[PDB]
């Protein structure tokens, strides 16, 4: 019959979001069920949260949460459910809405989409909504602490509120519902499939792994395309389409994985183009070598978070920021992002395309946008990349006839030079051509540390080299040392070509063995790499760096050596 | 004293002169012989045109030329306290090395 | 209701706001207690004032702090309550208030929003909010018949009020309640925490310093997460849910200084965007040498002020501005700020940054703003830094077809050419290449006086290395003599990056120490900077400036110095 009560949102039911929902239990329930451990303080707590969040989140979910386990009143009141009423009645609606929970107490009230009931108000193009914006506002102004009554609103986005709003006494207090992380996407899933009939053989690890952009929406519509797939494959010939379908068939349903893999394949994401803000599974193990800027970046990044007090002794403002310069694909980012793990901070990355977009669209207040980002996912480390790119494109050593200044740059310094120094967020920099950089940015309270990365030597390219091989089951019997010792003027880019050709011509090699088998006996020869395979691979072996290009980063290391000729300066005593 | 590239007592190593005596220049004892290369300046409407000596093969490694000094030094002894003068200083830095390069391990012409 | 009534608002509840609060004062309780005094000098009192300011800086506040003190009468009109009535009833209900005030007593009429109801004409499209803006302004304009009624009037932004409502007799007097400065913050945060059990480790004016960019409302936010953590931190391990919280862990709850670190470091403050005016903190101790300097900035900006007589008597124009010239970093922010100190006056300051975005964006309209923030806030001073970035960014020297004019150093001439010298307003620009300057700057009567920075001589580098070093411990074996008699050529930066440099090494030093010494637990060693730190500092250490730059600059000196040949 009505067995609907056994399908409700709970608290469990909420997958992913642990910290935010942490946050709605402080600021919605405590106030209204121990009022008086506020007034013993005597801080008032607040009248209105505001829920952030991209389409298909779980904002609503939250909603029904919180109505059907609390135990206080709770009423909703859905955006535009409100706005299709004739005009004054949705007044009269609202009015004894606000009315009828003042009565009794505590009196949650939950706005749906108030978007669509008080946008931008020069936007208000009409006159019935200016003054439905307005009586919110005088019901709003009208909580005197009056019986405990807390409002609450979602909205798809913030900049589409009346400014209004915004106010003390008003919506101030936000939640930042965002996009799921690889734990929180496995969480949704095992919490989805908590009713199918699953196979033996799926693991749920590899699909929340292997899923990017989705959302809690679209990991229900890949359960779904799972299951619809699943149906058609084996029952449909079995299935009739008329009267009813057989018991036997219908109990032994199992959904495998090569179901999920094809509803994975026929997926669309709906947070592609979203700015990722997650902390990097980069390790310190995956870089070989570079043992000193390592240490050099612990000092920088990890120390001032963490001892606070003795910077406070001896009265030392910490550093801002750094910048790499060295030969193409040695490491750049992997010493960020392994950086950015070690301290358990996010990572925001800003790569050149990104840049190069703002100089031609002419857009870059866009800028402040990502400072505000990071402002908001402190602890963070904000990573650009090819900082050069804007000048190259501007001629590079001979240009337009400009000086080194342009658009974006100078806006970064901008907002560089405005940001407290309370809050850690750290910016570093990469330029693999460091003298046509504006010297402006080398400025003190600027990216004014520089650090040069060389090219790997011999036992640096040993360490690369296991490192990469971690995946490929090689067999135990090729010197990685001899290769080692034979490529000397290598970057890591082309070790990693080396080691892909090698997968490529073993895998080909088994393919051909195993058509060539099946095509005899229609009347595993390689499961591992060896020694044949890397020296045919070692013919397709070329410098990336030429040796007449590291003439340009040496000299101008040895002059900024040069630069310190006071190491001789000693005490008389 | 000894005037220039001379056979002096020293001896070279691994000089590709082959005289096995080291060879003296500006101030200094080297081993081989440097190149020449025409230069062209025209800052300031002045134009004016020089010579550079170049160091490429050498035994110890702070002996070798280095770009950023030969050009600092070029820019400064022909237009001293000149504002503004860096522009000269990267030109003339990208034109010697783009002409430096050594694409063939062969062309080592040192002068007499 | 009892709480209610005795916690009612007052005079004593304001914080940073003295001058402000003081001029409402005499603009209201004056007209009002004493009518018959405005008559025997015979100046007309005021009929409307408006208030400025960002949110959340007690706009409405300081409404009801007046209606408890000036006991006459007071009615409150609210913008959204007016225009959430219907058409027609909205017009019929000011109308009883302006007759309401008008039979009772001299009466105050408070307008709270005065922008949602009165927005500007042509941005505004409709019929009934026309209507209300013209109801307003006939009954404002009737009202002239001096029954001692004052309206008031409060908004967010003076430039989004319909023009017509700024005129004399409408709203014409002002009053600019802007953001709050140290000591302001301070005062607020000791009338926040007035209610609110503390520990004796907290001290308010760390808090005060470290809140840079705040208003009252985020003060108050901070105050209440502070309170909040505290909750959190200790006494959420007790009370759980669905239970009664005894007094013992009632009474027994304080707020400790970590608290507030923490409530400070997760929040984002509001006034963080705008220009801040505020007297600077850099007295002359601060600065090595330039003793020079000293005196012939204060004979310009602190004697037309001092004595205006002797000015007027000898009819010698004070300057108006001056150029700092010389290498990069030696100071000249520094003098800016502390001839600023010295004679305490409000400083603004603009970087080369605002102008390379003026100069992109094509907003140098924006520049007609800044003079105005710094002519309400007389006396000022006004501090352009790097004023060659344009000219250096379009191509330097003969770059290009150009001819050392642009579109923003235009509009700082057009209107610095237009400042009235009964406010004083000292202009100050800065740059270090001088070739490349505007000739139309250095004109008389723009900024006239150009002085030379040249780079700090032994006395002075001593100077400064004593005047960096006075905020760590340093030991007393350390002989900074020998270092300024070493470096011989350095700026005034690079000694700061040698001071740096030997902080970093200390505190790596101990904290490598402490590490080492918390092993031993399971089974002060640098209480200050030592004088071998200095000795590995100063490895890494570099001239900024080379002899060839110093050519340069003692070049154009004596050119210009030459060009000067009198006596
Ligand atoms: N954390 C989650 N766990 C499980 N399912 C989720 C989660 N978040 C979202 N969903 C799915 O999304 C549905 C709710 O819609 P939601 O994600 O709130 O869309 P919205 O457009 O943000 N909501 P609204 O604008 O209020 O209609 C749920 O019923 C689930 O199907
Ligand atoms: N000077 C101050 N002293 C003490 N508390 C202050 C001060 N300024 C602001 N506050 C606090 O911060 C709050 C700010 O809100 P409010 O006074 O409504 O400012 P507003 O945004 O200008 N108001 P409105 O007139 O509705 O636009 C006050 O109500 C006080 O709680
Ligand atoms: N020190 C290193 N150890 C291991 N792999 C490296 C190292 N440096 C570069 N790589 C390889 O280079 C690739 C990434 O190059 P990247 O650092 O992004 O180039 P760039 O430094 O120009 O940004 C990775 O696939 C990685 O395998
Ligand atoms: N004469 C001086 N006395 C003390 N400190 C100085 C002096 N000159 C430079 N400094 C130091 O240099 C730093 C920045 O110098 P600044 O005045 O900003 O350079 P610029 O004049 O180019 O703006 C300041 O923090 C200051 O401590």
């Amino acid at each position: 019959d009505e067995e609907e009560s056994l399908n409700e949102v709970g608290y469990d039911d909420i997958g992913g979001c642990r910290k935010q929902l942490a946050q709605i239990k402080e600021m919605v329930e405590l106030p209204l069920r121990h009022p008086a451990l506020f007034k013993a303080i005597g801080v008032k707590p607040p009248r209105g949260i505001l829920l952030y969040g991209p389409p298909g989140t779980g904002k609503t979910l939250i909603a029904r949460a919180v109505a059907n386990e609390t135990g206080a009143f709770f009423f909703l009141i859905n955006g535009p459910e409100i706005m299709s009423k004739l005009a004054g009645e949705s007044e009269s609606n609202l009015r004894k809405a606000f009315e009828e929970a003042e009565k009794n107490a505590p009196a949650i009230i939950f706005i749906d989409e108030l978007d669509a009931i008080a946008p931008k108000r020069e936007k208000t193009h009409g006159e019935v909504e200016r003054r439905i914006v307005s009586q919110l506002l005088t019901l709003m102004d009208g909580l005197k602490q009056r019986a405990h009554v807390i409002v609450m609103a979602a909205t798809n986005r913030p900049n589409s509120i009346d400014p209004a709003l915004r106010r003390f006494g008003r919506f101030d207090r936000e939640v930042d519902i965002g996009i799921p992380d690889a734990t929180g996407r496995l969480e949704i899933l095992q919490i989805h499939t908590k009713n199918m009939k699953l196979a033996d053989d799926v693991d749920l690890e590899q699909v929340a792994n292997e899923t990017h952009g989705h959302v809690g929406a679209d990991l229900a519509a890949l359960c779904s395309e799972a299951a619809l797939q699943a149906i058609r494959k084996k029952m449909d010939l079995i299935d009739l389409e008329d009267e009813t379908i057989d018991a036997e068939v219908m109990n032994s349903l199992a959904v495998t994985m090569d179901d999920f893999r094809w509803a994975l394949s026929q997926s669309n994401p709906s947070a592609l183009r979203e700015t990722v803000v997650e902390v990097p599974q980069v390790t310190w193990e995956d870089i070989g070598g570079l043992e000193d800027v390592k240490r050099e970046l612990q000092e920088l990044v990890q120390y001032p978070v963490e001892h606070p007090d003795k910077f406070l002794k001896f009265g030392m403002t910490p550093s801002k920021g750094v910048l790499f310069y060295g030969p193409p694909g040695c490491g750049k980012t992997l010493l960020a992002k392994a950086i950015a793990n070690e301290c358990q901070a996010n990572f925001i990355s800003i790569k050149g395309p990104e840049l190069l977009t703002m100089w031609f669209g002419e857009s870059e207040a866009n800028v402040r946008e990502i400072f505000d980002k990071a402002r908001q996912a402190a602890p963070c480390v904000l990573f650009f990349d090819e900082l050069d790119s804007i000048a190259k494109a501007r001629g590079g050593n001979i240009g337009d006839g400009g000086g080194a200044a342009d658009r974006v740059i100078n806006q970064i310094l901008t907002e560089m030079d405005g940001m407290s120094t309370k809050k850690n967020v750290f910016i570093i920099g990469a330029t693999n051509r460091p003298d046509i950089i504006d010297p402006a940015i080398l400025r003190p309270g600027r990216l004014d540390q520089l650090i040069y990365i060389p090219l790997p030597d011999e036992k640096s390219r040993v360490a690369i080299l296991k490192a990469n091989l971690r995946k490929s089951p090689v067999a135990k019997d090729v010197d990685l040392e001899f290769l080692a010792k034979m490529t000397n003027g290598f970057s890591g880019a082309d070790l990693t070509e080396i080691c892909q050709r090698a997968c490529k011509l073993a895998i080909r090699e088994s393919i051909e063995s195993e058509i060539r088998r099946e095509r005899e006996r229609q009347t595993d020869p390689v499961p591992e790499i060896r020694r044949d395979h890397f020296e045919e691979a070692m013919r397709f072996a070329r410098r990336s760096v030429s040796d007449n290009d590291i003439r340009k980063y040496e000299m101008f290391a040895q002059t900024l050596q040069q630069s310190r000729g006071f190491g001789s300066f000693r005490f008389p005593s | 004293v000894y005037l220039d590239g001379d056979r002096t007592n020293s001896r070279s190593t691994g000089g590709k002169c082959g005289c096995g005596f080291k060879h003296f220049w500006d101030g200094k004892e080297y081993d081989n012989l440097p190149e020449a290369f025409p230069i062209t300046l025209e800052w300031g409407g002045r134009v004016v045109r020089e010579t550079v000596y170049w160091f490429q093969y050498e035994s110890d490694s702070s002996l070798n030329s280095n770009v950023y000094d030969v050009a600092m030094k070029l820019v400064t002894k022909h237009f001293p306290g000149e504002f503004g003068s860096e522009i000269l200083v990267q030109k003339v830095v990208h034109t010697i090395l783009h002409q430096t390069a050594k694409k063939n391990p062969d062309d080592y012409t040192p002068v007499n």
